[PDB]
């Protein structure tokens, strides 16, 4: 998989280059932000059952057809198994978020996802409320400011919602 | 000894075999030492 | 890419888990050591041509053969200049790459992948590269732990070919 | 006494070497008990062999095999009789054979058990009736003894999917359990409690995804948080 | 309404579509914005990435280009490069 | 266990490698935090009986049926509540096993493996649990990166249990 | 697979007949004609690592963007996977020469090559250049009389030959 | 199949290795041979037409109760009796397959795979076609070395069937 | 797999009900009839070889173009398969007769089956008449009244004649 | 396998005890010894195959047996398995020390190593002759000051001197 720093290597040797210091300076202003990064993946991490079952809980409380007799989240093995999809999918957004891009979210979570949810008849749009909710959950979590020195982390939190958005739009 | 890793375990008769038999082919590079003298203008 | 923030995520998701604080201190300890390790590629990079066009020298010094021999392998030829040249240059740009990464990521997959196959068939010698890192490794300049950044990814290409 | 069908081979990744020296992040993490591992890192090894056998999904506590686990812990058996104990478990019997028919099982265990996809689709018709004939305990066998599993496994290895990534890539193969799930496009239709097969996005009156534009106040909210110190 | 909380990242504004709308600081994926440029090591033209150097395919994977649902993949599916060349003469006068 | 050393070495030694800067990187950055959690479990331990007795009771307060309610599961005997007691100095206890290691190790060999099994089979709850950490994380009046490292650890064992 | 001798047996089974006097006198001419065979595999195989290190030095200096930056083959490991397909075309290649039919190199060699290529963005009208080379490095060589005794072996010539031009259109 | 030929080639592709000498003084002892095999191919497809006669009435001479016992699997109606010459011819043809080819490569896919499920089935007994295959090797009329490769697959039709 | 009593539940599990009535009173009546039930895969299984190897002799004698040269049934390998392929579908009626339904018919035995057979190139419609020859043939071995009380199975050999009748028109 | 810290901790467990403000004040000594541990470490992983190489060539110099025909170094696919058995001991004798005690040392290296010697007849008094080359060709090694602060690290080169010794009456 690539991070961040990774990226920019990638993008260097495919032209047979070096790293001019413009490109070094712009390197240790992603360094510099080392651990407002580490924040955001700690308050992801620490909250993650009350992201994924709180919004699992919102899920079916506005589309309560997907419980009922019939519906694809009814017979608990397959309730237990929608919200291993939505703890799946929020442990690689908070793998993209330490490694400042996503690949590592888009071929080893995302990659055959649509496919795969219209293999078993699972409705892949409703997926992507899921995912939306989570998103939001975490976000205002991100946003909180418990347990931080002042400062600021305001353009991280616009990156780790924008990791939520690339998959919920993937398994439409 | 041929090399220092590689032996010939040969009986006393037959190892006068193997030694007046490249005997036998050192009589020969004291002919090939002729080869010398006519380096230029051999078949002309 | 052997980073150790890929590393991290390996660790967690070969297990299926999330970034618990075991992880997230091996990325601060990236964090911690890419000050000095980011002033060492920006050093070795504005050197870049006195280091290439020095070592390389280096390499004819010790082993004047390879200017004389005739043949497709040495450095007889202004191409056979040419492209020893842009080997020395290869070496030198993954050293730099590892030191704006950390970690001996881009070296691996760039340069020492396949590289005993390719010094086998081609029959270049490994004792030529090594000479010319050597000489890489005494005459950057730099100092304090800013060397020391930049030896240990020196010496790691020096035992590869080794 | 019938032999197997003669199939074809293909170019795979697996078939042909990576020059690779010095693996990176995308090497595979060998699962082995030929390391001595101690109690909480056999945990690992169990959990690893689950999730190559079973889903992600079907880890739950009714489908554990906890007396296959303690075989396993008193050196009883080995890591082949584990893989072999979890095919033919009572879990995956009722939750992958039987929502499945003779050529789709095996493209499941060729990808989980020797770790690589299927040649072509002949090879899917040479192996189905090894278990339409001798059931699933005669399939495991004849596909754990294979040289393909002896060579690259061996018997105290978990299976993984072999060469996944080439190493300079970024975009590998997908993965084996997003690319063949539990049943398919057949036994999806109704008999798997299923309706209408597909559906389109939520509407909202409330639009919920519109797209920041260049003027807008929060892109350069950045420093609204905190103004810097100094003088 | 604009994107004006940190906390509204999450509840209603999901990412920017261009790069010219990203945060303060980034680029449109989050991560910190790097010029793309470094020094060419090696200025040749029979050894060197010149003009015509081919491709990595390693750059699309490294950008996260290649896979669908991020912006950066283009499907050339419906591009004029799947198109076929009328001035190919086979082409014109099978289609005539 | 997993600890931040024990899972640099891991994946050194399934690369068939030596230790390179990036591990060497990933240990530094244990050392560099362990001065925040060696102090977190040394204020935690000093502080333990106060910790305990407190919980306990803030069990007993938010579901008081398990002081009333007959039966060898609940905490109205004498026996039953220091069994009580017991159990929160064993979560308190791993808590500060994973600080001076460094990553949450100890209690996933100690605690969490087979605990749900002791849950279901002694009819104890899991929520009892929750709100006794829920009570150790507000009050062990730690404050900086200390209280960071402890509530990072005890939000792990919620987890386990949520 | 099959050699020569099971092709006309094979041929001969589906029609449940026995073989004819010419298919017996055409299989004792493929028999009087092997040492002249086995003398082509063994000119070749015994120089096999120099026709393989020869042929793409040849070809990186006509296509040169091939080691350039960014070219297919440059990078160590994609210098080395180059030179490893060609030692695997001329493998099985040898293997077909001896069986007298290509049934060993369509299907353990040349299945789904070309879509193997196609997905990895290597040029697959380049590999036909480099097999080319092969070609004639290895016809060239089997024309060479020093070791044999003289004598007129051309129809096995042009039978190793359309070997080495069946792999070069069949990867493209 | 079981050519040599194909037999020398599978050992080399399975180390994955370049065809050797160990490989081609086994295909030279193929060509050694077939000088003998294919005189007595040719030899025994010549006199195809009495050997296949002689042998299917050789049957009814040492079992006669095949040209009387009533039922399909007998040789009492003209029925049966043609299909029993058939097999007869069947075993015969794929004896002279095996010898252009060198090794019982043709009579295992085409004969000697499932060929106990067919005699379970229909009721066949595999003695009455040894009784036949012991009537060819005694009166193909062959002599010298040219028996012997005769003989060789004769004799690894019995072993099946035996 | 289902029998005819997991049928009925596995449909009221997809609408949420309890059985009526008048379902329990028609499994009820499946339980009444259930000896005669056993009787016929009783008389099915004790002759399941001679129903195979008698009807498989009769499909050659009035195909026998299968069987000559270039037929699909001609070689040891091609003839025994032909054997077992018809023991395999015999054997999996006898196992949708005791269900009660052909759920374990259709899920084991004949789903991809048809698409099978036509990349094996085995001619599909001789398939269906050899299945329809082992129709009659134990048909008429249900309707034997040898070693049983007399009654009325008519409509017990009716449903058993359905089962032959998916089997041949799925194969086509 | 365990470091240090889980050294400490594993025996506070069995007695069911909290650590005591002494346990804690010794570890943090341990850590504040930190950077000087890593020094150590980085000095034998970057001269590693000198360390091996040197001492071999030392060990074939003073005993010649060993690569003399017949001798247990001898036929370079031996020869390469004792590069491999020095590199090894070497790798696991560098992961003890980052971790402070040898528990990777004894379970996934030495258990079973001279049990594994006398099957195969390798001299295991020879082998310990060549590992105390290569423990005090990088006890020399630690104790260079090029390129390190000048300060004093002589209880860390006599810990990494055990772990050799440890390695050494563990194959004889
Ligand atoms: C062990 C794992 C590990 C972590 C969890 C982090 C934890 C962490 N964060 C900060 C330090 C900080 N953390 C924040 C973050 C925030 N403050 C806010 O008001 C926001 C709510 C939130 C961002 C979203 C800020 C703003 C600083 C310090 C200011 C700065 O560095 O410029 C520091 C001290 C650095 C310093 O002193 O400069 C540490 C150790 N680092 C680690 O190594
Ligand atoms: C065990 C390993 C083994 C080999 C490596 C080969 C090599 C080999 N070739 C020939 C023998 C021969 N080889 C050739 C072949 C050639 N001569 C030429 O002038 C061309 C350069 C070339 C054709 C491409 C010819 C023409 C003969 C002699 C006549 C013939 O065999 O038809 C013979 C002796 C048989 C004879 O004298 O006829 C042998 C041993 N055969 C083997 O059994
Ligand atoms: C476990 C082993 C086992 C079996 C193999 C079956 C066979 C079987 N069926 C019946 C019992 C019966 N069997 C039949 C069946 C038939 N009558 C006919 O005329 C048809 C030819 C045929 C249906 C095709 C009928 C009709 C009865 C009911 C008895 C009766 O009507 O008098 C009985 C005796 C019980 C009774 O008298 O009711 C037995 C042993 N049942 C078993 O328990
Ligand atoms: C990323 C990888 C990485 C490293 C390689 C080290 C590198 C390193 N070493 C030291 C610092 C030091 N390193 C050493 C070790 C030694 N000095 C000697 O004279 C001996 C030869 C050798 C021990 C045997 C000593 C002794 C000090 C402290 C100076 C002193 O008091 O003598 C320091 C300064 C911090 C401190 O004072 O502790 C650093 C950064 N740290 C890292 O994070
Ligand atoms: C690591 C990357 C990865 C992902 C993302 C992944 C997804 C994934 N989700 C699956 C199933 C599932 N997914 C859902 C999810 C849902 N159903 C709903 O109604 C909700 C809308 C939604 C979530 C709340 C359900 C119910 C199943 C069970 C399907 C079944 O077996 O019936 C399956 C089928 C395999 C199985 O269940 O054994 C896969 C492969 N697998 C992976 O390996
Ligand atoms: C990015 C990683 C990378 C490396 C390391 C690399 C090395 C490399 N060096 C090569 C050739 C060469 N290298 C040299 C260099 C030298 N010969 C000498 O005599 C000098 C002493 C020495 C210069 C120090 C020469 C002369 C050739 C041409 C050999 C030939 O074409 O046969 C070749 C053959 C193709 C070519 O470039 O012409 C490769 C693949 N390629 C890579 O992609
Ligand atoms: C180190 C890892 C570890 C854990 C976590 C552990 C838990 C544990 N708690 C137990 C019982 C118990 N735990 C409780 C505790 C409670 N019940 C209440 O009503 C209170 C609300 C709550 C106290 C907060 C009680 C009352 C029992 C006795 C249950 C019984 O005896 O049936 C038992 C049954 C045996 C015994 O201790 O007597 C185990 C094994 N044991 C371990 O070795
Ligand atoms: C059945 C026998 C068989 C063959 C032949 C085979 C080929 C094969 N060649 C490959 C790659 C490759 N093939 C080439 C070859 C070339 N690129 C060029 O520019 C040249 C024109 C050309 C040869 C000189 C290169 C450079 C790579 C890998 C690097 C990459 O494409 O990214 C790969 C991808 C996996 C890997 O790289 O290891 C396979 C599977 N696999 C098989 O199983
Ligand atoms: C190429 C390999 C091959 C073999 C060996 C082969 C044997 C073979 N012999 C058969 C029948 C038969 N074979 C015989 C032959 C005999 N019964 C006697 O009593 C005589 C003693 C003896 C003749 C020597 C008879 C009578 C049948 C008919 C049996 C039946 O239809 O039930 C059948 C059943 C279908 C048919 O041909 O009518 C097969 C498949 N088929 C093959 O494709
Ligand atoms: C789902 C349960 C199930 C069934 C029913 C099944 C059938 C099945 N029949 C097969 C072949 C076959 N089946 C036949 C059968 C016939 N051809 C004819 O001409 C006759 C009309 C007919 C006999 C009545 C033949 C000739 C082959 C191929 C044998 C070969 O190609 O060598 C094969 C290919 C395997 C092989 O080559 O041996 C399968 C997988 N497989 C299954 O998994
Ligand atoms: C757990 C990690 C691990 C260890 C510790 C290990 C040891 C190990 N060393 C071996 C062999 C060997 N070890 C040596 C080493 C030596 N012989 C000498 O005379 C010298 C004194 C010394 C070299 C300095 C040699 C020569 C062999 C080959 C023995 C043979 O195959 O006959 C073998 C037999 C397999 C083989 O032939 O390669 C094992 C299993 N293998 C492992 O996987």
């Amino acid at each position: 998989m690539l991070d961040a720093f990774a990226k920019v290597v990638a993008q260097a040797d495919a032209r047979g280059e070096f790293l001019s210091n413009t490109q070094i300076d712009a390197l240790s202003k992603m360094v510099k932000e080392g651990n407002q990064r580490l924040d955001i993946v700690n308050k992801v991490t620490s909250n993650a059952s009350a992201i994924v079952t709180n919004s699992a809980r919102a899920l079916f409380a506005e589309q309560p057809q997907l419980i009922q007799p019939g519906g694809n989240a009814y017979t608990s093995r397959r309730m237990a198994a929608c919200l291993r999809d939505m703890e799946i999918v929020l442990r690689y957004v908070s793998y993209a978020m330490i490694a400042g891009d996503s690949s590592v979210l888009d071929d080893r979570c995302l990659n055959g996802l649509r496919e795969t949810y219209q293999a078993l008849g699972t409705p892949g749009s409703s997926v992507a409320v899921a995912i939306q909710k989570m998103k939001d959950a975490s976000v205002a979590l991100a946003n909180d400011t418990t347990g931080t020195p002042i400062g600021d982390c305001s353009s991280l939190v616009a990156e780790l919602a924008g990791y939520f958005d690339r998959a919920a739009v993937s398994v439409v | 000894e041929i090399v220092p890793g590689s032996y010939m375990y040969l009986s006393p008769a037959e190892a006068a075999e193997y030694r007046a038999q490249q005997a036998a082919v050192s009589q020969v590079s004291a002919a090939f030492s002729a080869d010398v003298q006519s380096k230029m203008a051999q078949v002309s | 890419m052997k980073t150790p923030i890929t590393e991290a995520i390996a660790t967690a998701d070969n297990q299926g888990r999330f970034l618990s604080n075991t992880e997230l201190q091996a990325v601060n300890g990236r964090y911690q050591r890419a000050t000095a390790s980011l002033t060492a590629a920006k050093a070795l990079t504005g050197s870049a041509q006195r280091l290439i066009t020095g070592a390389a020298q280096a390499v004819y010094n010790k082993f004047p053969y390879t200017t004389q021999m005739p043949g497709p392998a040495y450095a007889s030829s202004a191409i056979g200049k040419a492209k020893c040249a842009r080997d020395i240059g290869y070496y030198l740009r993954m050293v730099t790459y590892c030191l704006v990464v950390g970690g001996t990521g881009p070296m691996d997959e760039y340069l020492v992948a396949g590289l005993e196959e390719i010094n086998r068939s081609f029959d270049l010698s490994p004792s030529w590269y090594i000479e010319a890192l050597q000489y890489i490794k005494n005459s950057h300049g730099l100092s304090g732990q800013v060397a020391n950044e930049a030896n240990a990814y020196i010496d790691y290409a020096i035992n590869t070919l080794s | 006494s019938i032999p197997i069908l003669k199939y074809s081979l293909s170019t795979q990744n697996q078939r042909v070497e990576s020059f690779e020296v010095n693996p990176g992040d995308e090497q595979y993490r060998i699962y082995s008990t030929d390391s001595l591992p101690s109690s909480s890192e056999v945990d690992q090894i169990i959990w690893a062999a689950y999730r190559q056998i079973f889903s992600e999904h079907q880890i739950l506590k009714s489908t554990k095999q906890p007396f296959l686990e303690s075989q396993l812990r008193f050196n009883q058996i080995s890591i082949k009789d584990f893989i072999k104990g979890l095919v033919l478990s009572a879990p995956f019997r009722d939750l992958n054979y039987n929502v499945n028919n003779n050529y789709r099982f095996v493209e499941i265990c060729v990808q989980r058990v020797l770790g690589r996809d299927i040649y072509n689709e002949r090879e899917k018709i040479a192996w189905s009736i090894i278990i339409a004939t001798q059931g699933l305990e005669g399939f495991i066998d004849t596909l754990l003894n294979t040289q393909e599993y002896l060579s690259n496994f061996g018997d105290s290895i978990v299976p993984f999917q072999r060469r996944r990534i080439i190493p300079q890539r970024s975009k590998g193969e997908m993965p084996f359990n997003l690319k063949t799930p539990r049943y398919g496009i057949e036994f999806r239709s109704k008999l798997a409690a299923t309706q209408f097969s597909w559906a389109s996005p939520i509407r909202r009156f409330r639009p919920q995804e519109q797209q920041p534009k260049a003027g807008d106040p929060a892109l350069f909210l950045n420093m609204v948080q905190e103004m810097g110190p100094g003088l | 309404d604009k994107a004006r909380s940190r906390s509204d990242w999450g509840n209603r504004n999901v990412l920017p579509a261009s790069e010219g709308d990203a945060v303060l600081g980034r680029t449109a994926k989050g991560a910190v914005a790097v010029p793309e440029f470094g020094i060419p090591q090696l200025d040749d033209p029979v050894l060197g990435f010149g003009p015509d150097s081919m491709v990595d395919p390693r750059i699309a994977e490294a950008d996260g280009a290649v896979w669908r649902w991020d912006a950066g993949f283009v499907d050339e599916s419906m591009t004029l490069a799947s198109c076929a060349d009328i001035s190919d003469e086979a082409v014109a006068d099978e289609a005539f």
